[PDB]
Formats: structure tokens, sequence, C-alpha cells
């Protein structure tokens, strides 16, 4: 039932821009977070940005803060990653992922933990030429 | 009196694995035949003892730990295992003597839209020691950046909801687990079999 499918990416020169898309289909969780992650060669997969399903609150890794924007179109249930001012160090394989929110003591937390994402996409390559 | 094995196995609600419940079972007659001959269990592994040999053994104390995890994680409730559950939630010793019992509880613990009431600890600075419990909820700092509250991208609430849904794959469905721990101390033996 559940499937996340990335689209977008490719090759850009430094300073260029990209828009990644994540089509979320079959999702039935009431409250969840959707995150963009990336894995550079030889390195560990890290989180880049995270968005809440309830009110669209966002958080960003420091390395992309101000350059990357995560957003969701609830109609299409698609999550986007606008990537501006690209640098060679942004080269990686990019994944979107989804995980339930965490409920504790009357409160939900919307987190995108790299080691606890229940659902993953296939990943799309992003290359900044240098 | 017969041992109250039905209170543990047949309770209506199980604890989250990070807050696993421990029931001390002492001073009673334990008919272990009801457990192994139930056929409703999907996992019944014992370590260092056979269920047949348990009907004729005695022990000082028998502990019954119970919780809910995912099906794909039941394999972690075994000696010498690693993973989020074994490292951060419930750790069995390498010399474990006892049985691990699990059954599918998808019908009881799943909800449409998700059951957020079952949680496991996803972040912890150090691995658990055998039979150690941690129910703290301090914000976890994952990077070298300090953590005022969860507001940081690298500052995590350490527990994670499973969000059990009936339409999950069997591996993701909830399973109820009872871990029987057999203790034989140099003291009067209060638990025996038929
Ligand atoms: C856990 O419960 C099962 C089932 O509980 C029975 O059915 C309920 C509706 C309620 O009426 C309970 O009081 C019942 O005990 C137990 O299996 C039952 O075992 C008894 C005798 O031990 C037998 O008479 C029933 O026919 C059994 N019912 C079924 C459905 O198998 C089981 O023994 C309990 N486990 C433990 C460890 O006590």
């Amino acid at each position: 039932q559940v499937q996340l499918q990335e689209s977008g990416g490719g090759l850009v020169q430094p300073g260029g821009s990209l828009r990644l898309s994540c089509a979320v289909s079959g999702f039935t969780l009431d409250y969840y977070a959707i995150g963009w992650f990336r894995q550079a060669p030889g390195k560990e997969r890290e989180g880049v940005s995270c968005i809440s399903s309830s009110d669209g609150s966002t958080s960003y890794a420091d390395s992309v803060k101000g350059r990357f924007t995560i957003s969701r179109d609830n109609a299409k249930n698609t999550v986007y990653l606008q990537m501006n001012s690209l640098k060679p160090e942004d080269t990686a394989l990019y994944y979107c992922a989804a995980t339930p929110a965490t409920y504790y003591s009357g409160r939900y937390y919307y987190q995108c933990p790299a080691g606890g994402m229940d659902y993953w996409g296939q990943g799309t390559q992003v290359t900044v030429s240098s | 009196n017969l041992c109250p094995f039905g209170e543990v196995f047949n309770a209506t609600r199980f604890a989250s694995v990070y807050a696993w419940n421990r029931k001390r079972i002492s001073n009673c007659v334990a008919d272990y035949s009801v457990l192994y001959n139930s056929a409703s269990f999907s996992t019944f592994k014992c370590y260092g003892v056979s269920p047949t040999k348990l009907n004729d053994l005695c022990f000082t104390n028998v502990y019954a730990d119970s919780f809910v995890i995912r099906g794909d994680e039941v394999r972690q409730i075994a000696p010498g295992q690693t993973g989020k559950i074994a490292d951060y939630n419930y750790k069995l010793p390498d010399d474990f003597t006892g049985c691990v019992i699990a059954w599918n509880s998808n019908n009881l613990d799943s909800k449409v839209g998700g059951n957020y009431n079952y949680l496991y600890r996803l972040f912890r600075k150090s691995n658990l020691k055998p039979f150690e419990r941690d129910i703290s909820t301090e914000i976890y700092q994952a990077g070298s950046t300090p953590c005022n509250g969860v507001e940081g991208f690298n500052c995590y609430f350490p527990l994670q909801s499973y969000g059990f849904q009936p339409t999950n794959g069997v591996g993701y469905q909830p399973y109820r687990v009872v871990v029987l721990s057999f203790e034989l101390l140099h003291a009067p033996a209060t638990v025996c079999g038929p």
C-alpha cells in the first residue's frame, strides 16, 4: 500500500538549483513526518530537512539552512525540496522518507531520525559539477 | 495456588518495550504445559533448558517480562543480539536461562491511522546492561550542537512511536512478548512444576 517515489535531480553547475519531489501514495497514518536525506559516497546517510504532516512545521540541517526549502502539497500529498545555491559538497544520493510522529504525555513530536524511518524511497542522484 | 501465568500472558494491555513490565512469580506450582501446548504462539524459544525439563525443575524465582515490539524485532529478544531493541530497550544476558514467547497481536494493538501508544527508545548514549530499564525522556543531542529543547535538527525526543496499523506487513505488525527468566539462587526454592 505505502510507497514513496523520488523524482528530480541530475547534474548542475555550482550555484545552480534543483527541485526534488517525493510522491507519497498509500499513506494512512494520522500524524507523521516526511524528511529528505542524502548519502555522499563513503559517508553515512544524513538528514537534510524535515516537515510535519499536521501544520507544515519545518527543520533543517545546518549545512543546508537558508539554501534548501522543504514543503508539502497536501492535495497531491507530494513533498518538495527546493535546493538553491548548490555546492559540490551537496553531491549525494537523495532520499525521502516517512515515519509516524511520536506521542508522549499528550504531545506529538515530528522527527526525521535517520535510523528510525519506517518508509524509504528509492533515492535520486544529485551531482554538482565543480 | 497455581502460578498466575494467565495474568501476564492474557493481560488486556502490554507495556511499551522501553518500559517493559516485570512480574515476579514465586511460591506457586507452575504448569508449563499450558504454555508450550498452546499453539497460538509464533515464537517459543528456550535457552539452556527444555520446556519438557521445566515441568520437573524447581527455581527460587521466575520472572515474567512482557512488552510489545514489531515482528521483525522479536529476533532481538535473544542472547547476543544487537539492534535498537536489544541495545536501547530490553537486553538479555549472554548466559540467559529461560524462554522467549511471542505471538502476533495485530488484531489487538493496531489502529486505523496508527496506534501511537506503543513506543521504543531510538536514541541512547550507551547500550543497556542485561535486564536494565530506562524510562527517561531527556532530549538527546545527536551532534556537537547543544540542545535547548527538541527544537534543534539534531535534538531528538528519544522515544519513537511504532504507529501500528492493521494493514502493516507482518514484519511491522505488533507482537506481544513474554520473557520467562528462571533464577536458581542459593536460597529456598519457591517455584516448582507439576
Ligand atoms: C489465556 O487465555 C486463554 C483463553 O481464555 C479463555 O477464554 C476467555 C474468553 C475467558 O473465558 C478465559 O477465562 C478463558 O480461560 C486460555 O485458554 C483457555 O484455557 C482454559 C483452561 O486453561 C480452557 O478451559 C479454555 O477452553 C481455553 N480457551 C481457549 C480459547 O483456548 C489460556 O490458557 C490462557 N493462558 C494462560 C497462560 O493462562
